[PDB]
């Protein structure tokens, strides 16, 4: 449980 | 900005616990957070997860560090015996440039 899902946000 | 968490990690254990992969010039720029292994600090904390992407260690910025140099900030803020915890910015979103 110390795990993130796919983020749907993304830093260019 | 919006999307960064500042998380302090005790250091608990003789480790960090962590894998990470990325740094300048990579696909990856900034590190990524890929394992936390169980009986680490991390894992102890649990507050960084896998996915994290570090942007700041102790308030050093990781942009421009090339994956080694970024490691060994990360390690030299573990080994220090100036203070119990490291601090790590870190983010949820992906980070591509």
């Amino acid at each position: 449980r110390l795990t993130l899902p796919p983020s749907e946000i993304t830093l260019l | 900005g919006p999307g960064s968490t500042l998380v302090r990690v005790k250091k608990s254990a003789a480790t960090l616990g962590i894998a990470i992969e990325g740094g300048a010039n990579t696909r990856q720029p900034l590190p990524r957070i890929v394992t936390i292994q169980r009986g680490g600090s991390a894992h102890n904390c649990g507050q960084l997860k896998v996915g994290h992407v570090i942007l700041e260690v102790n308030g050093l910025t990781l942009r421009g560090k090339e994956h080694r140099e970024a490691a060994r900030i990360i390690a030299e803020a573990f080994k220090t015996k100036d203070r119990d915890y490291i601090d790590f910015l870190v983010t949820e979103f992906n980070v591509m440039l």
